[PDB]
């Protein structure tokens, strides 16, 4: 009697505790059903998969520089001195059932985590979800992004590899020693000595499996709690206002679709871990200061920092008996990048004057200057990433390596400007298109007038039509406009039988008019609620 | 406007759901089932579709279990029967797992989009500026806690608590971080000129005056005799060889005392050097640095492999251009001239090792680098 | 019974605190200040007392800082000037830190107990069985979510989702734990009788038929020649020596190839053995096990050190009692008889190594243990 | 020495004595025989992240 | 957290060659070596591990 068991368990729960009101509030919480609001969930799900795979990895990983000869199964690396970290990474890859798959899905989850964090940041920035109520949310999310970047750095640096080791040597060691007053001291504190200090990988292992994941988990908890209680913002729409949330309740629909989305994200990541090879360390010999490779790139989320290193033009200053190497330039650049990213909402409000409580998102077209600035920043980030990749770009796409370096150097001040101008004008022209639709109706096929030979596109008005043909223009309300009669009530009733065979006409008619009734009922309910809010 | 003391008994499920929405500030508008018409076969087809997706997920999960437990996993040497099975083993694990969970997710999404009823529930958002009753009551509670405590009236306690907390925090933070803090300039590495700091000294620093440091070539032999003495004739015009600072005392790796000295030589960050043979025809284009004019032994030039910018090895030697390129950040150093950077982030030349030949003709270092060899840092160029 | 729309403006702090308590179900009774009478010098003394405690905390925190920054820390070898300072270095760190924070805590407690007003606030506890409105509305919401979803009507979906989730769960859990699972009976250790399991084989198992396994004494020499061949004359009546299975091929630790075989010998769980010289007077009290009657060489008996119960070494030896005691759980084995347990948790006798002397008189195992030597397990005694 | 002796007693002997799966649990925890080269890394993971989490 | 910043979990054998003289040249695991390093060659490391225990 599962129904009786459920009832008895509910009564016992509500007697021991009293979660009825709280649970009802959680279940009844309404979440907007916009697709772009799942971008953060992608990052959350990738993070969960990262935790689950990282536990498995830590069950088999040994962090240490203790030198050992492999003497494993992988023949191409036998008798070669390597760190125990590399040896156990190879053991995970080869000598544990499914360890290669687990580590590959872990790395793919890391890449998807960074990518989805970037996409979510783009969504919120361009939609203006950081304004008065949620600047703190933006700030903690920026800290979260920085932590994710650096944890991925430490994660692919954990198995001491040739690629990851040379990346560490460059970024960490060089840029740390570069810092003027405390650079060498920071280097010695972090590595416990010179660069190959025998505590580096244990320290990174701790930072990567316990410390940084703990901070990220706490910050994700704060992030999700803030989103939960500062009810999720929404785009302007029929019944959507600054003081309501139009969407679906948590329990019946949102919970089911979020769980299913998590399942599908897990499936995508597992499929990638299977079919796509990620970081094949066995091809990469154990780290040695002398051995190198041509590629020498970090993961894509640090590729922009590496590209900054490459592109910045070798400007070194030599104060009285001292040196200020080119690494400090990039250190300051990264500092500026993070500072501006964290402080943008406050910069935005200082610049514009907006101190209003904003609960309705802005369309990126509707906010041109911010959209232009975001496009400019994305262009700069892409230029830096492809500059880091300039080695492989030059190799495959036959471009001189010097040519790619200087393309990056010039474009990091030219391409941002071009993209800013283009994005600003593009946003304004999207606004112009929206107003054209508002004032003339949707466009359709052309018709030749009866008496004379005029051609008229035979538009379709979206609002009340004047006594004559031309309609009364509507007022823009911040919501997207249907520019195709495709997406309106036109040409949308295929035979509802099946792909290969029809259904009885009575069934088809019943279904089609039932759907018509349901959709017009939804439209009428939204219209009535909209009229009720002010009217 | 009443809590429904006894009407809940006869209130139906729909009425109770509406009441809950009302209490929570949620008004459910157009909660309509997906299949109002009963008995239609489109409903059965959609049912079968979601069932097929869920069953595909289950079959793929069973496939994951069967392949995981029973498949030719385990590395297979090159060109051996079973290599193909091993190579597509992990792909099969990932394919089965991902397909299973993805199909389950697709089935769940289809159930939500086809069977779970459609709603446009609208929740009243009470964001911002809690009602004045709550605000003023919280303010009163906090202010009463602060003032009643009699703080901001015991000046001595106010200052003493601040001093105590500040001193304790100072002591605790300093004791937390002093374990990590180390002096980079503590003289530790022994040298002919007494113990010196690590950054100044590399494997090429003479431990005692007049020590012989051979430019030993690092044969890839796994462990035994990894470094072997080197001769100028071994290199030929337009050739580069990575050499290391090997000492007679640092004999082959057969012993346990050795194979730690050799491991230290191999793992020395500032140890590896590139010995390049400048072509005799191109020897006339060489421009030499101050104090490094006699460093080259005839047409042999020894430059540190560590890039002068962030310290990656600069191994990519290009002959017929005499350019030592670094792969980490694409910086070229003109080997013909003193190895000065002529492109890329680097701004300082690579340190040039003084080389010569000892008795028996083996290549040895004729001294130490006249400058620190790794990447630059604050305490440099003086 | 009204929310005080505009009365809050003139409501005082006490009234607002009472209102908040009322809203939260909290009635603050007897919230009285500690010092109603003003100007008294007992108040000043108590103020100064809490101030003194906080200032002691601050002074001790500064002491922690100064001691940590400037104290003769670092190990001092022994009987060395500075050894006394080092010995109380860490105690001083802990003393200063603990005293500082303890004094801060004492000051805070005294401030609470002497200056913060005393209250006996009583909160209304609404525990158990949320009101029927909430219970029934939650039940209605959950039941509407379940039934409206149309589940428990699509038997094919109900069963397919269960099958899919179960199959995926089982694929995933098996694929998680399967990496860890290893057959303890995979024949891996080579032996004269082919590869055998690790539990069956020890360091005393002859790798090839007729192999010589000397009972090498483990000298404490740090690294070089750790194991040295042994002779019966070395022990004297009532003597115990820990010996290991040393092969001629496992030469001294000078080489890198050696010092790994030797490390394996030292770290072998089942390798160490105790060689006991039974006193000739007491040799007549010896009882011998089935198949172990000729194992002893004259008055030499070689018993495994690993205790038969949980595998700790049984290293303690009592002569004139001939009792091999295990420190882990106080089990004694009668060495006179076959090393059968005559006390403690152990129930199986220690395995007896056959021993003899080869040419030159060096002690060598005359075979292998006729039983598994470590602690017992399921697959044993057959 | 002390703590490793404690491990050898409890974690190894007790685990390996369990009738049906004792040796199987022992080998799966220790990655093989008792002194398996992964015991301390596994305990480190368990002790800094997994169990404290 | 402080201890993890200095601890190295591994059975990889190493000769101490540290500061504690009574254990010099003795084969030990990296775990033991770094625990000794915390005790001796890290300022306040002995105190931190002792207060941890
Ligand atoms: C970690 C990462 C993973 C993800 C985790 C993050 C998830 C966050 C989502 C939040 C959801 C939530 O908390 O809902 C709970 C929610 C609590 O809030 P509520 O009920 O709406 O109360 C009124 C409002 O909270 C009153 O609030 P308001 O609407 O007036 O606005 C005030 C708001 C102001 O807004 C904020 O500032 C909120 C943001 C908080 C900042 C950071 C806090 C979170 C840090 C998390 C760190 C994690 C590590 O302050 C808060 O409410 C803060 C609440 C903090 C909870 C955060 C939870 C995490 O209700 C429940 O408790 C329902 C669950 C009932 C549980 C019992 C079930 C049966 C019992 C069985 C026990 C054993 C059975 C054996 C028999
Ligand atoms: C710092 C910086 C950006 C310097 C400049 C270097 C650079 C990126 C130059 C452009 C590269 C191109 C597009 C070369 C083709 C020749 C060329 C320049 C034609 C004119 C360009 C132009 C305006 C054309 C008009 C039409 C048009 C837009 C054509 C674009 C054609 C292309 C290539 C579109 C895709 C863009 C693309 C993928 C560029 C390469 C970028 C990267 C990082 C690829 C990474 C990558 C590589 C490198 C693999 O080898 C690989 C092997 C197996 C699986 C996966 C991959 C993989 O993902
Ligand atoms: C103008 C205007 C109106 C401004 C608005 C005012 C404003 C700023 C309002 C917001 C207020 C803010 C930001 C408050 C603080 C929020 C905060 C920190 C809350 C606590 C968060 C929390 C719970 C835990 C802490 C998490 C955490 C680590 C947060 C900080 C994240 C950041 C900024 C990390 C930066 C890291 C970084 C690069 C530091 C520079 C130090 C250097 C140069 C180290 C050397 C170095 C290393 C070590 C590398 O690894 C590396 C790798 C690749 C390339 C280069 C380098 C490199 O140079
Ligand atoms: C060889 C080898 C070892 C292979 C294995 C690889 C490995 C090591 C690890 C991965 C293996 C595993 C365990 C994979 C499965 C992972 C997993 C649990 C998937 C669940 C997805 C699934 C099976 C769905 C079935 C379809 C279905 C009926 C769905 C409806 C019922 C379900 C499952 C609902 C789940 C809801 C859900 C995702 C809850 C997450 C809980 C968390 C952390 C946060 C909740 C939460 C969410 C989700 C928000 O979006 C949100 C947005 C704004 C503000 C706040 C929140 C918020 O608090
Ligand atoms: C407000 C606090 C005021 C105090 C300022 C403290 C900074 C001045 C240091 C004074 C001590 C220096 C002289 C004597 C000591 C000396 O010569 O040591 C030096 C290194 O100084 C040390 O000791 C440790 C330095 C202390 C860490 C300080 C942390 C930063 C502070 C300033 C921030 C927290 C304070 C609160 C403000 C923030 C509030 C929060 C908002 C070099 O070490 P070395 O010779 O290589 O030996 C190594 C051994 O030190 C090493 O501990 C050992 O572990 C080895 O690794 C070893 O090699
Ligand atoms: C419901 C699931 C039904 C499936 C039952 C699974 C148990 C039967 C195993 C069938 C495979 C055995 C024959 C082929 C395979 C074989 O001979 O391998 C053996 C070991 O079997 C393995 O493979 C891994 C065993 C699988 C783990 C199963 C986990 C427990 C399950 C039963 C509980 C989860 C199921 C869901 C129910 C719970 C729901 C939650 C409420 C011995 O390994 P060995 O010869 O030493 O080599 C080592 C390599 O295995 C090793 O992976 C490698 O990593 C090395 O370390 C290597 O040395
Ligand atoms: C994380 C790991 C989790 C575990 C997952 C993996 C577990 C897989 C276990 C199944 C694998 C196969 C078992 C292998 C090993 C095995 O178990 O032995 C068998 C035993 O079957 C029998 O007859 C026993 C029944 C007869 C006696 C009746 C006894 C009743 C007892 C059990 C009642 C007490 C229970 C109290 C519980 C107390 C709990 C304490 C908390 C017979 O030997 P056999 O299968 O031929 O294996 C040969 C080796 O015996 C051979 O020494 C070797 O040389 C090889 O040849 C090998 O192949
Ligand atoms: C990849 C790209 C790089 C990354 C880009 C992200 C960084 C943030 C982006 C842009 C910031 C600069 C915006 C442009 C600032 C406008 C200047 C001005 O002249 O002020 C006029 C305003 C309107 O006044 P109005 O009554 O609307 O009348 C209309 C009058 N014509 O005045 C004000 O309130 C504001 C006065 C001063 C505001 C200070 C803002 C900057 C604060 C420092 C933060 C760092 C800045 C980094 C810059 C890159
Ligand atoms: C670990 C990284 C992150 C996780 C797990 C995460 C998760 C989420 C989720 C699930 C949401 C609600 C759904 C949505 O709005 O799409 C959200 C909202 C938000 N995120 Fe994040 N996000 C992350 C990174 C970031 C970054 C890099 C920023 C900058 C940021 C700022 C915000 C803001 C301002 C919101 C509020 C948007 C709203 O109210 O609708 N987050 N986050
Ligand atoms: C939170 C975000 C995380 C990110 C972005 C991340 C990223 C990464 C990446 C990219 C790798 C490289 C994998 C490879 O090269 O095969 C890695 C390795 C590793 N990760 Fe993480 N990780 C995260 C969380 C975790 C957690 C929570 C744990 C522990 C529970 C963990 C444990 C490990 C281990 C042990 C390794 C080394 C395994 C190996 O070398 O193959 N990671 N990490
Ligand atoms: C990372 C931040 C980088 C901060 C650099 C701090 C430089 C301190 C030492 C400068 C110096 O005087 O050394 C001698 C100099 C090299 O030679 C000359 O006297 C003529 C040089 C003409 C070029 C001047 C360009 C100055 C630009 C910077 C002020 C802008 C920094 C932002
Ligand atoms: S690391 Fe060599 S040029 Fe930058
Ligand atoms: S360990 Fe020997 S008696 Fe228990």
């Amino acid at each position: 009697d599962f129904a009786k068991l459920a009832a008895a368990q509910g009564d016992a729960i509500d007697s021991r505790y009293h979660p009825s009101a709280a649970v009802r509030r959680q279940l009844n919480k309404v979440f907007p059903t916009h697709w772009s609001f799942l971008l953060g969930e992608i990052a959350l799900y990738s993070f969960i998969i990262l935790l689950l795979t990282g536990v498995w990895l830590t069950l088999f990983f040994d962090p240490s520089m203790a030198h050992v000869t492999y003497d494993g199964v992988y023949q191409p690396l036998r008798g070669v001195q390597m760190s125990r970290a590399y040896e156990t990474a190879l053991d995970i890859s080869f000598e544990v059932r499914g360890g290669l798959f687990v580590r590959q899905v872990h790395h793919w989850a890391a890449l998807m985590f960074a990518a989805s964090i970037m996409v979510h940041l783009a969504r919120i920035f361009f939609t203006g979800a950081f304004r008065r109520p949620r600047e703190a949310n933006w700030v903690i999310g920026s800290l979260l992004l920085i932590l994710a970047m650096f944890e991925g750095f430490f994660g692919y640096s954990l198995p001491d590899d040739l690629l990851s080791g040379t990346g560490i040597r460059a970024a960490l060691s060089g840029i740390t020693m570069g810092i003027p007053v405390i650079g060498t001291w920071m280097h010695w504190a972090l590595f416990g000595g010179d660069f190959p200090g025998e505590i580096l990988i244990p320290r990174l292992y701790a930072l990567h499996i316990l410390l940084i994941p703990g901070i990220i988990l706490a910050l994700i908890g704060a992030h999700l709690a803030l989103v939960w209680f500062q009810k999720h913002t929404q785009f302007p729409g029929p019944g959507r206002t600054e003081t309501n949330v139009v969407g679906v309740r948590v329990m019946p629909v949102f919970a089911v679709k979020s769980g299913a989305f998590f399942a599908m994200i897990t499936g995508v990541l597992g499929l990638m871990g299977g079919l796509l090879t990620i970081n094949p360390i066995w091809n990469l010999g154990p780290y040695k200061p002398s051995q190198v490779s041509a590629g020498s790139q970090p993961d894509f989320y640090m590729m922009w920092t590496d590209g900054l290193i490459r592109l910045w033009p070798a400007w070194e200053f030599y104060p009285f008996g001292h040196t200020i190497p080119q690494g400090v330039w990039v250190a300051v650049g990264m500092g500026l990048v993070f500072a501006l990213l964290i402080a943008y909402p406050f910069i935005e409000k200082k610049v514009t004057g907006d101190d209003a409580h904003h609960n309705l998102l802005q369309r990126p077209r509707d906010v041109p200057v911010r959209t232009a600035i975001g496009s400019m920043a994305i262009a700069l980030y892409l230029l830096l990433t492809f500059a880091c990749m300039n080695d492989i770009i030059a190799l495959k796409f036959h471009i001189s390596l010097n040519a790619t370096t200087w393309i990056g150097r010039i474009g990091m001040v030219v391409l941002p400007a071009i993209v800013y101008f283009v994005a600003y004008r593009w946003a304004i022209s999207l606004q112009r298109s929206d107003r054209e639709v508002l004032e003339h109706g949707v466009e359709t096929g052309i018709i030749k007038r009866l008496p004379h030979g005029a051609y008229v596109e035979l538009h379709q008005p979206l609002g009340p039509v004047d006594e004559h043909g031309h309609p009364i223009p509507l007022e823009y309300a911040g919501a997207p406009l249907p520019k195709r009669m495709n997406k309106l009530g036109s040409g949308g009733a295929p035979g509802t039988g099946s792909f290969l065979f029809p259904d009885p006409a009575v069934e088809h008619e019943a279904l089609t008019e039932a759907a018509h009734a349901s959709e017009h009922k939804s439209l009428t309910a939204l219209k009535e609620h909209q009229d009720r809010i002010h009217g | 406007g009443q809590p429904t003391d006894a009407e809940l008994a006869e209130m139906s499920r729909e009425e109770l759901v509406k009441l809950g929405g009302k209490i929570d500030g949620v008004e459910t508008i157009f909660k309509e089932p997906r299949w109002p018409v009963p008995g239609t076969k489109a409903e059965k087809r959609t049912e079968r579709l979601v069932a097929y997706w869920l069953m595909l997920g289950g079959l793929s999960g069973l496939a994951l279990l069967l392949v995981f437990l029973f498949w030719p996993w385990e590395y297979q040497p090159f060109g051996s029967e079973g290599e193909f099975l091993y190579s597509l083993a992990t792909p099969l694990y990932g394919l089965t797992f991902g397909l299973s969970i993805l199909s389950i997710g697709i089935g769940a999404v289809l159930f939500q989009k086809k069977f779970i009823p459609e709603e446009i529930s609208v929740q009243d958002r009470h964001d911002g500026r809690s009602p004045e009753v709550h605000r003023k009551t919280v303010a009163a509670n906090l202010t009463d806690a602060l003032e009643g405590s009699t703080l901001k009236r015991r000046k001595v306690i106010g200052l003493s608590l601040g001093i105590g907390l500040g001193a304790f925090g100072a002591g605790t933070l300093v004791a937390f971080i002093g374990g990590l803090i180390k002096n980079p300039w503590k003289p530790v590495v022994p040298t002919a000129e007494g113990k010196k700091a690590v950054l100044w000294t590399s494997g090429w620093t003479p431990r005692f005056k007049g020590e012989t440091i051979y430019l030993a070539r690092a044969t890839g032999r796994p462990g035994e005799s990894p470094f072997v003495k080197m001769r100028p004739e071994d290199i030929d015009a337009g050739g580069m060889e990575t050499v290391f600072p090997w000492r007679e005392s640092d004999g082959d790796g057969t012993t346990v005392e050795s194979e730690h000295k050799l491991t230290e030589i191999a793992m020395g960050v500032r140890n590896p050097v590139m010995l390049i043979r400048i072509k005799p025809a191109d020897m006339h284009r060489v421009i030499k640095r101050k104090g490094q004019e006699s460093f080259n032994f005839g047409e042999l030039f020894a430059y540190t492999k560590v890039c002068s910018h962030l310290g990656c090895p600069s191994s990519l030697y290009e002959q017929q251009t005499y350019r030592i390129l670094c792969p980490c950040h694409q910086s070229q150093f003109d080997a013909l001239e003193f190895a000065k950077p002529i492109f890329g982030p680097a701004a300082r030349a690579l340190a040039q090792l003084p080389i010569t030949i000892d008795e028996d003709g083996y290549l040895v270092a004729n001294g130490d680098f006249v400058e620190p060899v790794g990447p630059a840092f604050w305490e440099r160029k003086s």
